[PDB]
């Protein structure tokens, strides 16, 4: 009668071998799975979001194969190596397949400044991936996405030479990759920025599909020029906290730490005859 | 079936569901892809041959079992035979 | 007020307490049992009553069939309750009911006809001047010094959790669960039959209940404790039966209360008490969640097992959101607290408008209690 | 009773059932009669109406996270516009959580939340508020169909009677520069003296109304007409394949407890939302849907 599963299972596990910041990154990427499940973008596991734990130790966290994005938790995540070897397995009695990690592995070998890579297979983004001139910035959200890189995809990248062409086409500074006929890939230093860019590019693709359907041609549309378009909050910091807070209000045990408190909590009305609280 | 619908045949239930799901996700790919594509222009195509050339459940069993796990959380009481009864193992000896 | 004090009578499912309002201690606490003889009496001149009530019945356990008038928080024998009330008023306190007001406590969710029958019995036969009905779980928070918090209550009848918000009992979020002390006693029999000790009559149920009261504790971790009990015999203790035999309880001491946390041992499909409290807080609005997590009071007879407090705190921490203020406030006198709250409530001067007069009942029938007492 | 804590989700669009389950817990009428030294009965009533409008906008999916803002006027003797604080999600908005600010963006009432308001996002509403003393409610919306309608050259076309009921549509071109005071002047020029619907090109759709019901009616008609146009202009491919309705002929032929011109849909959806359990406390024109049984 409920799909609701506590996203924090670190206390009930009380096992495994963890890094000094690993247990927060696990909860963050589990929450990313929960958001992408809730919007209806993805349901079936195809190794969508990958996160790098540390710059030196590698040991990238991925979802196990066979578990739908609704059922992924913190303890179910699997820490794998760059080649596909199992560094650490969580409490998930499933066969281990690291085939889908190969798509993220050469991007790990290409750019280190990225930690979070999100791959999509939504119908709108896959239609844009088949759209030969790519994303046309006729909307504000596509202007907010930024620059794109386009790469031909033959469906395989185990080959030693295909990696060179992939990292050639990605470029030195480009955080959105569009594989032809294979959806889109978003690239972010934090999970927040990557999730923000995923949402904005998905909205832009949804706008563009309807626009190209309704207009019937490029000339029926208007395109503002890229040259004409041309405290501190990080790119995804502000929105992601609101989403985590709302899931906390519903009841998911999100382990994301909030930078500032929500409510003032005016002091309540105190009586002296209270039994002193707590069990000590 | 032209102007009628879609038919998928399979050796097993899970394989047939796999084939029909791949076909329907293909058709909502094609419908929203072909809107601005006029003829050979405005289209990207993949050669089937050179792309195809490129426990231990077969095709669709993982698929259909995951959907059955989704259905049993709603109290459907289906009784589908799961290869794995639970996502987590049993607790250790402690 | 000054001349006459209202009678505070707490009718628990297992025990009955009675005293005068404004006093610290109840005058009489006795088991709520009624026994009938089961064997033929041949001594002509020693004197045998038709039925024994209360402590006199529990003294002669061997020759009686003990019956409980209250079953699962629902009265199943009303004339038996007339007997227990007659025994309370006339024998334990030696005061007439027609000269003092009375105060009655009740479960948070009971049928309407039960309240009507209690009012009709209390006015028609005893002819009390004034009576009032209070929710059992509300008075515990008054005894706690609090007006906002969640109250968990567990007696011999039923275990329920309620939220209270400046004296308001939210009717939607009150949750009920059938894990009482009697079921724990029955499970104690069911696990005692493994060692080789057999108890089957209603007389030995009091012996098993005394064993449960004296030799039990709650494990902080069940899986580690089973291995600890299997490894060594330092957990075993001996109990000395009324006939002189000595039994060794051993492993079962932390297996009896564990049915509270995992009801699957008893065959019930319901969730544990910690999940019940968690869901009870989950059903309320967001604004009062912070002062429900930061304010929890335990009450009832079952909640005096040693080590229940830390286990309850850990299990409710495991379900709460992160960086959440969690504290459990368990008074040492947590299963005399309902009578204390009743006497406190009867002591106030603005409480005297709550009393239902005899003329009001005579005018409006037994249905006036629901309109007068919301 | 017998209801799950969270509602089970559809195969697509879990936001609807999720915000439904959140609104099951959080009431939108957060006020219960506590001390309020600055509140008025009309101010509190409009606060409840604005919170209900925010929740209704979230419920239909007419929302793009928090990047859209809806402002209303207290109709006090000086300024005092109500806006959502910057950061809270639309399903989190309550009556006491709304923030009263001035015309230039100065916070006169910090509200019940510590989150400040977005200073940049209020200038677009402030241009409309300075443009017209008649306007009282400004709604900015972003639906994909409306964005596709705004992105085309021709814009809205008279193909449905609902678009004819919309009337003249003001068009604001996408500058994309946010040049402040002259941007306000250009908004005042493009909007004109009298207009009901504004389309800010490639970004969003704006409805302005003297009341909340009027703005809701206008934005609903605009969105439904836009998604009418999306399919048929796609299938047409040209003027030779599309029938255009004549505006003047159609408008000439087509034309207290009594309802206004836009209170019917608002009251019906308020009945729906109170049957859900949001307990908004909105004053209905008629307290019961049907007569009491006799
Ligand atoms: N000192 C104690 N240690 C352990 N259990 C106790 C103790 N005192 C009472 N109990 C348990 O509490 C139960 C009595 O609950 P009680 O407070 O009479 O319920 P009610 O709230 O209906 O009055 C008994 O069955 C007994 O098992």
């Amino acid at each position: 009668f409920s799909m609701m599963t506590p996203i924090n299972d670190l206390h009930t596990a009380d096992s495994l071998n963890l890094a000094k910041g690993e247990r927060l990154m696990r909860c963050k990427i589990s929450s990313v799975y929960r958001l992408l499940d809730l919007y209806g973008w993805a349901q079936l596991s195809d190794t969508y979001v990958t996160l790098r734990v540390s710059k030196e130790q590698d040991h990238f966290l991925i979802s196990p194969k066979g578990v739908s994005c609704s059922e992924v938790t913190a303890s179910s995540l699997i820490k794998v190596n760059i080649l596909g070897e199992v560094v650490e397995k969580g409490s998930s009695c499933f066969p281990v397949d690291t085939t889908g990690f190969c798509l993220h592995s050469a991007i790990y070998a290409a750019r280190p400044d990225v930690r979070c890579i999100i791959h999509l297979h939504t119908p709108a983004t896959a239609a844009v991936s088949a759209m030969k001139w790519g994303l046309l910035p006729v909307s504000h959200n596509a202007l907010l996405v930024g620059d794109m890189a386009y790469f031909d995809f033959n469906g395989e990248m185990e080959q030693e030479a295909d990696r060179i062409n992939l990292q050639k086409c990605l470029g030195p500074t480009c955080k959105i990759l569009v594989l032809r006929n294979h959806g889109v890939v978003a690239l972010g230093d934090t999970v927040e920025e990557a999730f923000y860019k995923v949402f904005h590019l998905q909205a832009a693709c949804e706008i563009q599909v309807s626009a190209l359907s309704s207009a019937g041609g490029v000339e029926n549309l208007i395109l503002l020029e890229q040259e004409k378009h041309r405290q501190k909050s990080r790119l995804g910091e502000h929105e992601f906290e609101a989403l985590m807070r709302m899931l906390d209000n519903l009841g998911y045990r999100t382990g994301y730490p909030y930078r500032y408190p929500l409510v003032q909590e005016k002091t309540k009305h105190k009586s002296e005859v209270e039994i002193p609280a707590t069990v000590t | 079936l032209r102007n009628h619908g879609l038919v998928s045949v399979g050796e097993s239930v899970e394989e047939a569901f796999y084939y029909i799901h791949n076909l329907v996700v293909a058709c909502e790919i094609q419908v929203r892809t072909l809107a601005s594509a006029g003829g050979p222009d405005n289209l990207v195509l993949l050669d089937p041959g050179k792309y195809k050339a490129k426990p231990a459940w077969q095709i669709g069993e993982q698929e259909f079992e995951a959907l059955m796990r989704m259905l049993d959380n709603l109290g459907y009481r289906t009784g589908y035979p799961y290869r794995y009864p639970a996502l987590r193992e049993k607790s250790k000896k402690y | 007020d000054d001349d006459i004090a209202a009678l505070v009578v707490d009718n628990g499912s297992g025990m009955c307490k009675a005293g005068f309002a404004g006093d610290d201690a109840p005058r009489a606490v006795f088991p709520s049992i009624v026994g009938r003889p089961r064997h033929q009496g041949v001594m002509v001149g020693m004197g045998q009553k038709d039925s024994y009530v209360g402590d006199e019945a529990q003294s002669k356990r061997g020759i009686l069939t003990l019956k409980y008038p209250i079953e699962h928080g629902i009265v199943t024998n009303w004339d038996d309750m007339e007997k227990i009330w007659h025994h309370t008023f006339y024998n334990e306190l030696r005061v007439a009911p027609e000269e003092h007001p009375v105060l009655l406590t009740e479960a948070p969710l009971n049928p309407k006809a039960n309240r009507e029958k209690m009012t009709q019995i209390m006015f028609e036969t005893f002819n009390t001047p004034a009576m009032y009905v209070a929710i059992q779980a509300v008075l515990s928070l008054y005894a706690s010094g609090r007006t906002t918090g969640i109250v968990m209550d567990s007696g011999d009848g039923v275990t329920h959790t309620v939220p209270i918000y400046e004296g308001y009992a939210l009717p939607h979020a009150i949750l009920r669960l059938d894990l009482a002390g009697r079921d724990l006693t029955d499970y104690l029999m069911k696990i005692l039959t493994e060692r080789g000790y057999s108890f089957t009559t209603t007389a030995e149920r009091e012996i098993v209940r005394d064993i449960k009261e004296k030799l039990c504790y709650v494990a902080l971790d069940f899986e580690q404790e089973m291995a600890t009990a299997a490894s060594s015999s330092s957990l075993e203790k001996s109990y000395e039966l009324p006939d002189g035999q000595v039994i060794t309880i051993g492993n079962e001491r932390f297996r009896c209360p564990e049915a509270l946390f995992q009801p699957s041992f008893l065959g019930m499909e319901s969730c544990g008490i910690h999940e019940t409290t968690f869901n009870s807080i989950m059903k309320c609005d967001v604004d009062i969640r912070k002062d429900l997590y930061a304010n929890t009071v335990l009450s009832g007879g079952t909640t005096m097992y040693p080590g229940i407090a830390d286990r309850m705190q850990k299990e409710i921490t495991a379900l709460a959101p992160s960086t959440m203020k969690i504290k459990i406030i368990a008074p040492p006198e947590r299963k005399y607290s309902v009578w204390i709250g009743g006497s406190i409530l009867a002591s106030l001067s603005t409480f005297q408008q709550m009393w239902i007069s005899k003329q009001e009942y005579d005018e409006s029938g037994p249905s006036i209690v629901h309109r007068k007492c919301f | 009773t017998n209801v799950p804590n969270v509602y089970p989700a559809a195969p697509q669009g879990g936001m609807a059932a999720l915000n439904m389950s959140l609104g099951m817990v959080t009431p939108v009428n957060d006020l219960r009669g506590s001390d309020s030294i600055a509140y008025d009965k009309g101010e509190k009533l409009l606060r409840c109406k604005l919170a209900a409008l925010y929740r209704l906008a979230d419920l239909f999916g007419w929302s793009h996270l928090i990047y859209n803002h809806i402002t209303t006027r207290v109709s006090s003797e000086q300024e005092h516009f109500l806006i959502v604080p910057f950061g809270l999600l639309y399903s989190e908005v309550t009556a006491s959580s709304l923030v009263k600010i001035n015309l230039q963006g100065d916070v006169v009432d910090r509200g019940s939340t510590n989150l400040g308001v977005n200073q940049a996002g209020f200038t677009l509403h402030s241009a409309v508020y300075a443009a017209r003393p008649d306007v009282k409610c400004v709604v900015h919306i972003h639906t994909p169909a409306g964005a596709a309608v705004s992105a085309m050259k021709c814009g809205l076309l008279p193909i449905s009677p609902e678009a004819l009921s919309l009337g003249e549509v003001a068009y604001h071109d996408y500058h994309g520069i946010l040049v402040d005071e002259e941007e306000k002047v250009l908004i005042q020029k493009n909007l004109g003296p009298k207009s009901k619907v504004l389309i800010l090109r490639n970004h969003g759709l704006v409805s302005v109304g003297e009341s909340v019901e009027e703005a809701f009616y206008y934005i609903h008609n605009l969105v439904v007409a836009c998604e009418i146009q999306v399919r048929t202009l796609a299938s047409a491919g040209g003027p030779d394949n599309l029938v255009l309705l004549d505006p003047g002929k159609y408008k000439a032929k087509s034309r207290p407890p009594a309802w206004q011109i836009g209170e019917q849909e608002f009251e019906a959806l308020m009945r729906m939302l109170d049957n859900l359990g949001y307990r908004t406390g909105y004053p209905y024109r008629y307290p019961a849907l049907r007569e009491k049984s006799k």
